[PDB]
RNA sequence: CCCGGCGAGGGGAGUGAAAAAGAACCUGAAACCGUGUACGUACAAGCAGUGGGAGCACGCUUAGGCGUGUGACUGCGUACC
RNA sequence: UGUAACGGGGCUAAACCAUGCACCGAAGCUGCGGCAGCGACGCGCGUUGUUGGGUAGGGGAGCGUUCUGUAAGCCUGCGAAGGUGUGCUGUGAGGCAUGCUGGAGGUAUCAGAAGUGCGAAUGCUGACAUAAGUAACGAUAAAGCGGGUGAAAAGCCC
């Protein structure tokens, strides 16, 4: 017989809600990365969405060991001859702290439009506060 | 005994080279002269 | 109940007249004649004359109206090209193609 | 004995342009660019039927890793446990157990536990 | 300047995605003859909003 | 109802009545085979795990068809080396009909 | 092939394939490559290894059951209805007379017959004593054969 | 096929020379 | 006979076993160019396939799997001489 | 040119050292089925051991094409060759069957003979693409209007 594979049409994805205050970035995003994908269920399928919706909140109070939180360095070029722009870890928390999480996961998420479609189901929020009571999202503790 | 019976003895009659016939044959492309010099070119080689 | 009228070896390319020949695949006959008629195009004249011997042919061999009629396949096919010589500069020649055109016109009610 | 070689040229051309079918382009109309499309397509059939067997093995193991962490073990502690179990159940019937019969995966945990302790 | 690649019958069609002709929106009828006409042009007759400005 | 049980170097989860396409058995069409190494038996609640053969454990089968799957093209190809090689495969099954599952 | 040794186009500069001659065999209209010229296509056949290949043949004939000896083999007139009728008679269509005097009569009376022919002993060729069907030899043919072949 | 080349005709830039 | 410019071209009619043998004429391949239908395709990066594979359409000889077309998504993958 | 001296994310271990037990991991090894070469061993047929990456190149064995005999035979207007689909089939070159087209040829078997197999040679001939409906329409002496003819007139006639 020919192994399962996953029907994104008759697939279960839950909402799960996550505190990330005082988690560690990385081994907070290894583990969001994991159930977004889908590497938690045995229904997992490398070519179809079988992961969870997360919603990550305090994302403002992530923390980052040794002195990574002047001294990491996130890079952007803007596409523009000499247009190599820079923000510290502590700048990207003060002007835009969403961005951490979501670059930290959308870089241990699948490149292509699959990971894209798993990066989409990560809701992530600065304060103690999201808009998806409609869900019913259960605590999830990492 | 008809002329669509008679077959030559086992051996008698081998298959003559064919150079220049393909990769499966074996003689294809250079057909067994190998690459360049005097003797794969024609009417190449050095006198007795 | 189809009827068809050809334009064999017209003097147009395939491709100009197909411009034409999309305005008006799938109206109605007199919806077709109209758009042909205020067409600014060598081509709308060509294919208005096949529409019209189409519509000709459908009212007296295959006995029909000119009301249900509609232009249910319309389309060009490359005819046969003519081939010329044109002089370019420093003796050098070039092969122009009078290309030529096959247009098809295919009216019916259903 | 002048041979012709039109219906032979055009039976082997035909042959290769049907293997060509589906491919873009000048791949499925044109003789030159269809005969190194067939090819390449056989050199990658002959190297694909050895990575289909890694591949699902691969999806089977991450399957079974899954399973075994929702029991509250890990793939490679679930697997030397079968071992020690004796368990001769092979990764693919693991895995198709694990989807569509839960309990029974369970069991299979429990075995190598039992095997580990 | 020249294609160092031949361009694809696709890209060949991409580039003539532009070319459609515009159908006449409509055609404007006169009051008095009833004729079809090019909005603001005058009838194949010789009328124009409903007064016979040129004889045939 | 499903047993699984070791045939042709591979392994089969199987229910009575589901036809299973084996590697070649030295059996006559229409005669029966019995597996004796059944790995695993599950009645829905109660499952029998082996360690590694389960103890009266036994699959009967009846033999439905002897054939040859899907052909093959095996291409070997090293560019610019002059050198190609294509062969054909047809790997021969024995379609089986699962017919008791006994524990 | 008819045509002038003049070099089509110069050697270099024109941007096309090198050319020397318009009959190259590569060309339209050009030469054959290998032109064939008349061939003696004939084989030597050693004497005793052509006597030995009758020998052998006869042999066969006679193991088949398709070698028939006859006293007198003739016919009264030159009439193709005559042997016809001697034939079916005799009970064989397709056959091979071999007589000791080449009898005008019984030749003119098998020429119009094409599964029928007729020769003499020395006339006797390996390629005729196979495809024919049957071989009707006369008594003084088989007493030519002999001393021909020993 | 291909008609046959023409004669030399005048060239409009002198090959660069590199020596 | 009909449309058309007393055109070109065509549609009928008639001839013929056949006119998709109509003189641009036996057969009528391929490149190349179209019309129609099914499926895919407008957040997506590369030799264009291949391994896996959902969905949709169609056809069947369990009302069911199987055959055909398409191929979202995904592993691997830099033509030939 | 742009982070650009962990492949990236990220990591204070997810670094390093020591020790241990697991696991992953190849076309290696094993399992199952199949094919072929070579040598044993018994009587072409079994069993058994072993081998089967390959350029130049050597050796072995085949496929198909045209032509000659076999053939005044055999197939064929109740449809030949060729063309185009489809199904089946062999380890491969290939083979077989059959729908449609085609409208008169074809040819088993076993032999025999070769103008016997093409993707390349800036190959040769014919056909057809591409760029592209792009450049250009050949002196910047220049046209405008009315009438006529015509299916149609910037260009013809007045
Ligand atoms: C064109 O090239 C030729 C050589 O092929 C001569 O050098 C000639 O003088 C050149 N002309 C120009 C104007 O450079
Ligand atoms: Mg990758
Ligand atoms: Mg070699
Ligand atoms: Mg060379
Ligand atoms: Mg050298
Ligand atoms: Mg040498
Ligand atoms: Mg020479
Ligand atoms: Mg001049
Ligand atoms: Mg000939
Ligand atoms: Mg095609
Ligand atoms: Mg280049
Ligand atoms: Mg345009
Ligand atoms: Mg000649
Ligand atoms: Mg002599
Ligand atoms: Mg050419
Ligand atoms: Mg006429
Ligand atoms: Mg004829
Ligand atoms: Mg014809
Ligand atoms: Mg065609
Ligand atoms: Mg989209
Ligand atoms: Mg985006
Ligand atoms: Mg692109
Ligand atoms: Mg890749
Ligand atoms: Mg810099
Ligand atoms: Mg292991
Ligand atoms: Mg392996
Ligand atoms: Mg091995
Ligand atoms: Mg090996
Ligand atoms: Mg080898
Ligand atoms: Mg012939
Ligand atoms: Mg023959
Ligand atoms: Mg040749
Ligand atoms: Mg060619
Ligand atoms: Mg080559
Ligand atoms: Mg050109
Ligand atoms: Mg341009
Ligand atoms: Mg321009
Ligand atoms: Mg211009
Ligand atoms: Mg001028
Ligand atoms: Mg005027
Ligand atoms: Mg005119
Ligand atoms: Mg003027
Ligand atoms: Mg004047």
């Amino acid at each position: 017989m020919k192994t399962f594979t996953a029907k994104p049409e008759t697939v279960k994805r839950d909402w799960y809600v996550v505190d990330a205050t005082g988690k560690t970035l990385g081994r907070l995003a290894t583990e969001l990365a994991r159930r977004l994908r889908g590497k938690h269920k045995a229904e997992y399928t490398p070519h179809v969405d079988t992961g969870d919706y997360i919603i990550v909140l305090n994302a403002d109070k992530v923390a980052v060991t040794g002195n990574k939180r002047t001294d990491k360095v996130y890079y952007h070029h803007t596409g523009h001859i000499g247009g190599i722009k820079q923000a510290t870890f502590e700048e990207m928390i003060a002007r835009r702290p969403e961005r951490v999480i979501e670059i930290a996961v959308k870089g241990m998420l699948p490149k292509g439009p699959l990971g894209r479609a798993m990066f989409r189901k990560l809701k992530v929020y600065a304060g103690n506060e999201h808009n998806h009571a409609a869900q019913q999202p259960q605590v999830l503790d990492i | 005994m008809r002329l669509n019976t008679l077959s030559p003895a086992e051996g008698s009659k081998k298959a003559g080279k064919r150079l220049g016939r393909g990769i499966g044959s074996g003689l294809g492309k250079t057909g067994g002269r190998g690459h360049k010099g005097q003797k794969s070119r024609s009417g190449g080689g050095v006198r007795r | 109940m189809e009827t068809i009228a050809k334009h064999r070896h017209a003097r147009s390319s395939a491709q100009k007249v197909r411009l034409v020949a999309d305005l008006i695949r799938g109206k109605k006959v007199s919806q077709a004649l109209d758009i042909l008629t205020y067409t600014n195009k060598k081509a709308a004249v060509l294919v208005k004359k096949v529409l019209e011997s189409a519509i000709a042919n459908a009212e007296h061999n295959d006995g029909a109206d000119i009301d249900d009629l509609k232009v249910t396949k319309i389309f060009v096919d490359e005819g046969p090209s003519m081939k010329r010589i044109m002089p370019r500069a420093k003796g050098r020649a070039d092969r122009i193609l009078k290309r030529t055109s096959h247009i098809t016109v295919v009216v019916s009610d259903r | 004995a002048r041979v012709k070689r039109g219906v032979i040229a055009r039976a082997r051309h035909k042959k290769i342009l049907k293997q060509a079918k589906g491919y873009y382009g000048a791949r499925s109309r044109v003789y030159r660019v269809a005969f190194q499309a067939v090819i390449k397509a056989g050199q990658y059939a002959y190297r694909d039927r050895r990575q289909r067997k890694r591949q699902f093995r691969q999806l089977w193991i991450a399957r079974i890793n899954a399973a075994a962490r929702q029991n509250g073990i890990s793939y490679s502690k679930f697997i030397n446990g079968l071992k020690k179990a004796s368990v001769e159940i092979d990764r693919k019937i693991l895995a198709d157990i694990a989807v569509f019969d839960k309990v029974a995966f369970t069991a299979l945990v429990e075995k190598a536990k039992a095997a580990l302790a | 300047a020249v294609q160092q690649n031949k361009p694809t019958r696709s890209k060949r069609g991409m580039r003539r995605s532009h070319d459609a002709l515009t159908a006449v929106t409509s055609l404007s009828v006169d009051k008095t003859s009833g004729e079809k006409h090019l909005r603001h042009h005058i009838t194949a007759d010789g009328y124009y909003r409903g007064r016979k400005v040129i004889a045939k | 109802m499903y047993a699984v049980f070791q045939s042709g170097g591979k392994q089969h989860r199987v229910s009575e009545g589901q036809t299973v396409r084996l590697e070649k058995l030295d059996i006559a069409t229409g005669e029966t085979v019995e597996f004796a190494e059944v790995l695993m038996i599950a009645n829905g609640e109660e499952v029998k795990i082996g360690v590694p053969f389960v103890d009266g454990g036994v699959i009967k089968a009846e033999v439905v068809a002897h054939g040859r799957g899907e052909k093959v093209k095996i291409v070997k190809f090293r560019r610019r080396k002059h050198y190609r090689k294509q062969q054909g495969h047809r790997q021969w099954f024995t379609d089986v009909k699962i017919t008791g599952i006994s524990a | 092939v008819t045509g002038s040794g003049k070099k089509p186009w110069r050697q270099k500069g024109t941007g096309r394939a090198r050319s020397g001659s318009i009959k190259s065999p590569i060309w339209r209209s050009g030469g054959v490559t290998f032109a064939a010229r008349p061939q003696d296509h004939s084989q030597k056949v050693n004497k005793k290894m052509y006597r030995g290949a009758l020998k052998s043949i006869l042999s066969e004939l006679v193991r088949q059951d398709r070698l028939i000896v006859v006293e007198k083999f003739s016919v009264e007139a030159p009439k193709t209805k005559l042997l016809a009728q001697k034939l079916k008679d005799m009970a064989l269509e397709d056959v091979l007379i071999i007589t000791g005097e080449l009898d005008e009569n019984l030749f003119l009376a098998a020429r119009n017959l094409h599964k029928v022919d007729v020769r003499d002993a020395t006339g006797i060729d390996p390629v005729s004593l196979i495809a024919f069907d049957k071989v009707v030899m006369t008594a003084d043919a088989v007493k030519q054969v002999e001393e021909m072949l020993a | 096929g291909k008609p046959r080349p023409y004669s030399p005709r005048p060239t409009s830039h002198p090959r660069p020379i590199r020596v």
